């Protein structure tokens, strides 16, 4: 008995999906090309439309309904990509190939900036070493306050419970 | 003047000329055979009995005649003496000097 | 050619160049146009106005600032060591790059 | 005129253009002329230490300033870009001694 | 040069047609005359079947005129060939052949 | 001050060797696996975790600074982190560190079946059109006939092309115990489609026996064209045999299970005037490969029908082909302005 493809889909036979795919693939591709301009995303949405038809195969009632479903769903998928921030950001990015010989006159850097950054880092390190050398000259309690504040970090609450002084006293001593 | 650079390129690239003249490779009597698909067949029977067959386009002029005796290195039809024919007939030093 | 040509301004022309600077809203902060830009001598910001823009009539020698700008620099997580160093020395390295 | 300036972040080679303070191009024909003259040293400096030997160019600047001997050139960075592209094409390129 | 080197390498050698009872030689293996004689003597000392071998046949070839482009593309260095033309093809052959 | 004098002089070499790259070598040289098709977060413009620009895999962006900015300056070299796992080293390591994508399904390398001669089809013996039919998921090919017979009982031969209907019909007539047999069982019926069949066929190949068989076929053939084909296949077979002497070079490595990812500095992403960005096409091609692989993995996770899996696998093969050689494709990937993208071979 040669049942129509609607009843093949209703039965739970996977070759049914092969039939509807081979029949409406190009129509859904055209529908997607009408709403978007990225063939990659259009192909992804076509696959999603057919898979979601298979998942919702327990919701069809008419042989034509199947087709309608496909078209409907595919459209809305395109529509949703008008709202996705990821897609907008990725479509706001050009390609460097659009500029001829972009490797010659673009994407450049100057090593002077790198050397200056490393010199600034060395200056900061020297300042911190000066501070560390000054630290032992301070009172022991105030030295341990700073040492703890440099390995946990201005945590007045946890330091106050650790020390015995309150939040206010510990903040004042820091 | 500009017809020199393409010729130099053709010679340097070992490209056959647009009109490769068929050149006999052995000495013998030339005879005209049956015409096959618009190309005449030239059969050369050597002194020792070696038979060599060549195809010459009928549109191209045929320099040799029937019942004639020709030596190796003679063109049987009008055209340019191709470098690889020179290599096959006269030798490698000859083709180097010709080039 | 004779030096009279240079003397009488015979073959002298004027060529105008246009330099445009965009200051936009970046994630790290809104970049500002100011004459007070870090780590540059007071002589190089002498001809700039309040909006960090060169005055009409100035001579643009090579390397002079035309439109001074400060971009919010990249503060990473404020590690305790950086916090203490800024607390004691000061905000000498204010978060602004040329 | 350029002695040193901005380089590319991909090829590690001098940029191109007066606006970019770039360097002149020593193309294939210039290399052919250098080879014809037999200048191994000039060609080597043009290939490695003047373009994309990242350590070599800094060491050469320091050696000229300090008067010392010229550094030994190393592998150009564009060759490493080529090797990484070849590895990204699934080819096992191995340098052996 | 490679043709001459291969011909010299195979010159004076023999190809085994039947291995007999020899456990070291196999059919189709090219061995030197001294090795074949030693194996035959060893087999004779063991009263086993002798190994039969035939003289190696040198390859025959003709000089050919090649264009400059093909000669450049057929260099022994794949780095040089890949930087002139048909990079994908040269790299493919170099990878498959492990040059 | 002057630059730090790196005493690591380059290791002098006199030779360069090339060959097929094994999946094991690609994994061994790699610092991680790229798991996301993202490059930079759109909200923070910072490299994404496990993305194409990941600082865990490819290196730090700032000099001597980690991602979370807790360890800083030269004092902390070699300490990755407790939190963001980003090594504190020179940012130049972003030009040398590579990544990889573990393909859920093997994908044939375009070169070895598109740059003539057809290497895979010369080794297997199949003409290029049938090999393309295998690769683009159109026919099944039998690797071991086993005890399976034809629809009318005709003997099934190795390298037979069967459609989906034929494959299902033949699987129906098979005994129930045969389907669960081990792959080493001589009677098991194995038919595969896509790149897995090529992997199995090229693994079962024997180069010495194949070369001897081809020499025999050339020596005992009355047709000039058949002899020419035999010798043409012999060329590639002997090239592989000669490759196997210098190094290890197996035919199965022509079908790739792992896709290497080149360092991010060679595929940059630059901010331009007006607040826009400009990216290299390699980022887009890697994005397509990752998206297809992830979609295929998710589809297999939910036991999708057998047409969706076929389409996804064929699409993944096409994406890898666009990544390697875009021009060789029949329909090259193109921008909205009809400019074909630039691949690694371009
Ligand atoms: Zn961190």
């Amino acid at each position: 008995m040669l049942y129509s493809d609607f009843e093949l889909l209703k039965i739970g036979d996977t070759s049914a999906l092969d039939h509807i795919h081979a029949k409406y693939f190009r129509s859904i591709l055209w529908i997607g090309r009408q709403w978007l301009n990225d063939d990659f995303l259009i192909e992804s949405l076509v696959q999603d439309t057919f898979l979601k038809l298979w998942v919702n195969r327990d919701k069809l009632e008419s042989p034509e309904h199947i087709f309608y479903f496909l078209r409907f769903v595919m459209k809305r998928e395109c529509i949703s990509y008008y709202r996705k921030p990821k897609y907008k950001f990725h479509k706001k990015v050009n390609s460097l190939e659009d500029y001829d010989n972009y490797q010659d006159y673009m994407v450049g850097y100057d090593p002077v900036n790198d050397s200056e950054n490393l010199d600034e880092q060395e200056s900061t390190q020297k300042s911190f070493d000066h501070i560390k050398s000054i630290l032992p000259l301070l009172n022991a309690d105030k030295r341990h306050l700073i040492e703890l504040c440099l390995k946990y970090g201005f945590q007045y609450k946890a330091i106050s419970k650790v020390m015995g002084k309150g939040i206010h006293e510990t903040s004042r001593e820091i | 003047i500009t017809g020199g650079l393409p010729r130099v390129t053709e010679l340097f690239e070992a490209r056959n000329p647009s009109n490769p003249a068929v050149v006999t490779e052995i000495d013998g009597v030339v005879s005209f055979g049956k015409i096959k698909r618009g190309n005449r067949e030239i059969i050369i029977e050597s002194k020792a009995g070696e038979v060599k067959k060549y195809l010459v386009k009928l549109s191209n002029q045929i320099l040799v005649q029937e019942n004639d005796y020709v030596r190796a290195g003679m063109a049987l039809s009008d055209g340019s003496i191709t470098p690889e024919d020179i290599l096959a007939i006269k030798g490698p030093s000859a083709v180097q000097q010709y080039l | 050619i004779s030096e009279k040509v240079v003397r009488e301004d015979i073959f002298t022309s004027v060529h105008i160049d246009e330099y445009a600077l965009e200051v936009r809203d970046t994630k790290l902060g809104a970049e500002e146009l100011t004459n007070d830009i870090p780590n540059v001598s007071e002589e190089a910001t002498r001809d700039l106005d309040e909006y960090g823009m060169i005055r009409i009539g100035a001579e643009v020698k090579p390397g002079d600032i035309l439109i001074g700008k400060i971009t919010p620099k990249g503060e990473s997580d404020p590690t305790p060591e950086e916090k203490l160093l800024r607390a004691i020395f000061g905000d000498k390295a204010g978060d602004v790059k040329d | 005129a350029r002695s040193i300036g901005p380089y590319s972040l991909i090829t590690q080679q001098p940029l191109g253009g007066k606006a970019q303070f770039g360097g002149q191009r020593f193309g294939e024909m210039e290399v052919w002329a250098l080879e014809a003259y037999g200048a191994s040293a000039t060609l080597r400096e043009i290939l490695t230490v003047k373009s994309d030997d990242v350590i070599g160019r800094a060491k050469t600047y320091e050696s000229i300033v300090k008067g010392e001997t010229m550094p030994e050139p190393g592998l150009p960075e564009s060759f490493n870009v080529l090797m990484h592209e070849l590895k990204g094409l699934g080819l096992d390129i191995r340098l052996e001694e | 040069d490679d043709f001459i080197n291969e011909n010299d390498e195979i010159f004076g050698k023999k190809v085994v047609e039947d291995a007999g009872d020899s456990e070291r030689l196999k059919p189709g293996q090219i061995v030197t005359a001294r090795q074949l004689r030693d194996e035959n003597s060893i087999l004779r000392r063991e009263d086993k079947t002798l190994v039969t071998a035939r003289d190696a046949v040198a390859a025959t070839a003709t000089p050919i005129l090649q264009g400059i482009t093909r000669a450049s593309l057929q260099t022994k260095s794949f780095i040089s060939a890949a930087s002139f033309q048909e990079t994908t093809k040269v790299l493919n052959e170099a990878a498959v052949n492990g040059k | 001050m002057a630059r730090i004098k790196d005493n690591n002089a380059p290791k002098r070499f006199n030779k360069i060797s090339i060959g097929l790259a094994s999946p094991e070598s690609i994994l061994a040289e790699s610092r991680g696996e790229v798991l996301k098709p993202e490059t930079i977060n759109y909200r923070t413009h910072k490299p994404e975790r496990d993305g194409l620009f990941c600082e865990r895999i490819f290196g730090p962006v700032k000099d001597y600074e980690c991602a979370c900015g807790k360890y800083k300056r030269i004092r902390y070299r070699g300490i990755v982190c407790d939190r963001c796992g980003v090594e504190v080293t020179e940012k130049k390591v972003r030009r040398d560190r590579v990544g990889h994508i573990n393909l859920v399904v093997p994908v044939a390398h375009i070169w070895y079946f598109r740059s003539l001669p057809n290497k895979i089809g010369y080794l297997l013996g199949l003409p290029s059109k049938k090999l393309d039919m295998i690769i683009y998921y159109e026919r099944y090919v039998v690797i071991q006939p086993g005890i399976a017979k034809g629809p009318e009982g005709e003997e099934i031969h190795k390298l037979d092309f069967l459609t989906e209907e034929e494959y299902l019909n033949i699987l129906e007539s098979l005994p129930s115990e045969n389907q669960y047999l081990e792959e080493n069982d001589p009677n098991k019926f194995i038919a595969k489609m896509g790149a897995e069949c090529l992997i199995d066929l090229l693994a079962r190949i024997d180069l010495e026996q194949l070369s001897y068989e081809l020499r025999h076929k050339a020596n005992t053939e009355t047709s000039k064209q058949r002899k020419t084909e035999a010798l043409k296949r012999l060329q590639v077979v002997e090239a592989l045999r000669e490759s196997q002497d210098n190094r290890e070079n197996n035919p199965e490595w022509m079908i790739m299970k792992v896709i290497p990812v080149i360092p991010p500095e060679l595929r940059p992403l630059v901010p331009l005037d007006g607040g826009r960005f400009a990216t290299s096409d390699l980022n887009d091609l890697y994005r397509r490969v990752i998206i297809r692989n992830n979609r295929l993995k998710r589809l297999m996770e939910i036991k999708a029908p057998e047409v969706i899996l076929r389409n996804e696998k064929r699409m993944l093969q096409e994406a890898v082909d666009s990544l390697f050689d875009n021009t060789r494709k029949a329909s090259a990937v193109k921008t909205e302005s009809n400019r074909p993208l630039k691949s690694l071979s371009d």
